[PDB]
C-alpha cells in the first residue's frame, strides 16, 4: 500500500 | 579531429584536455585523471559529473559524450563548464586508506568542505571543532572527524513522485548503509517520515525508460516482494548507484 502509512 | 574540454576539479581549479570529438565519458575521465596526477589507486575513486543545479550533480552514464554536454551548456559564467570531477565511493573506510595520498586527501577535503556548506554533511554538533581544524589546514584530521558525521558519502536526489505514495513526493538518499526515502510535499518541504531499506532486502532493480522511472523490488519482514517506482529523471544514475553499492559491499574488506 502506502509506504509511509502501515 | 581534436577538441578542447574544460572540467571543474574539487579544489576549485579547472583543467582543460584535448580529446577526440566523439569520446565517451570514461575516455575523457582517464585523460583528465592523467593530466592531474591521479595514479593507479586514486583514479578509481572519482568520476565525471554534470552540474544540474546548485544542489545536485548527476553522474555521466558510460555512453555519453562529454564534449556534447560541454558545448550544449556552455556559457561565459564561472566555472566555464557544466562538467565536474567528484568523488565516487560509498565505503568511507576505503577513504582512510588514502590518508597518505596528497592528491586524494586534497580532493576529499575540498569537496567535503563544499558538501558541508551545502548541507549534505551534518556536522552541527562538532561544527566548532571542525572549523578549528579547517583554519589550521589539518585536512586529514578534518576528514577523519567529518567522516563520522551524518550524511557523509550519501547521495541525495531531487524530490520527485512515487507510485507508492498517495500524495506528495520522496527525496531519495543512498549510502552504503541503506537506501532511504524521505517523505516530502509536492513542493519539496521535508515532512517527518523516512523509510530505511536494507540492501539485503533488495531483490531486483531496473529502469523504465518510457515511464522515466527507477524501479526496485524489495522483500521486507515476511510479506511478498513488491515493486516500487520512483519517477526520477535521473533513473540511470540511480541504477548505477545500486550496481555500485552492491559492488562495494561484495569487495568490502572490513567488518566496519
Amino acid at each position: 500500500g502506502d509506504i509511509f502509512s502501515t | 579531429s581534436d577538441v578542447e574540454l574544460r572540467v571543474a576539479l574539487p579544489d576549485g581549479t579547472t583543467v582543460t584536455v584535448r580529446v577526440k570529438k566523439n569520446s565517451t565519458t570514461d575516455q575523457v575521465y582517464q585523460a583528465i585523471a592523467a593530466k592531474v596526477g591521479m595514479d593507479s589507486t586514486t583514479v578509481n575513486y572519482f568520476a565525471l559529473f554534470e552540474v544540474i543545479s546548485h544542489s545536485f550533480v548527476r553522474k555521466l552514464a558510460p555512453n555519453e559524450f562529454p564534449h556534447k554536454l560541454y558545448i550544449q551548456n556552455y556559457t561565459s559564467a564561472v566555472p566555464g563548464t557544466c562538467l565536474t570531477i567528484r568523488k565516487w565511493l560509498f565505503t568511507t573506510e576505503e577513504e582512510i586508506l588514502l590518508n597518505d595520498n596528497d592528491l586524494a586527501v586534497t580532493y576529499f577535503f575540498h569537496q567535503a568542505v563544499d558538501d558541508v556548506k551545502k548541507g549534505y554533511i551534518k556536522a552541527e554538533e562538532k561544527s566548532y571543532q571542525l572549523q578549528k581544524l579547517y583554519e589550521q589546514r589539518k585536512m586529514v584530521m578534518y576528514l577523519n572527524m567529518l567522516r563520522t558525521c551524518e550524511g557523509y558519502n550519501e547521495i541525495i536526489f531531487p524530490h520527485c513522485a512515487c507510485d507508492s505514495r498517495r500524495k506528495g513526493h520522496v527525496i531519495t538518499a543512498i549510502s552504503i548503509t541503506h537506501f532511504k526515502l524521505h517523505a516530502c510535499t509536492e513542493e519539496g518541504q521535508l515532512e517527518n517520515q523516512v523509510i530505511a531499506f536494507e540492501w539485503d532486502e533488495m531483490q531486483r532493480w531496473d529502469t523504465d525508460e518510457e515511464g522515466m522511472a527507477f524501479c526496485f523490488e524489495y522483500a521486507r519482514g515476511e510479506k511478498k516482494p513488491r515493486w516500487v517506482k520512483i519517477f526520477t529523471p535521473y533513473f540511470n544514475y540511480m541504477h548505477e548507484c545500486f550496481e555500485r553499492v552492491f559492488c562495494e559491499l561484495k569487495w568490502r574488506k572490513e567488518e566496519y
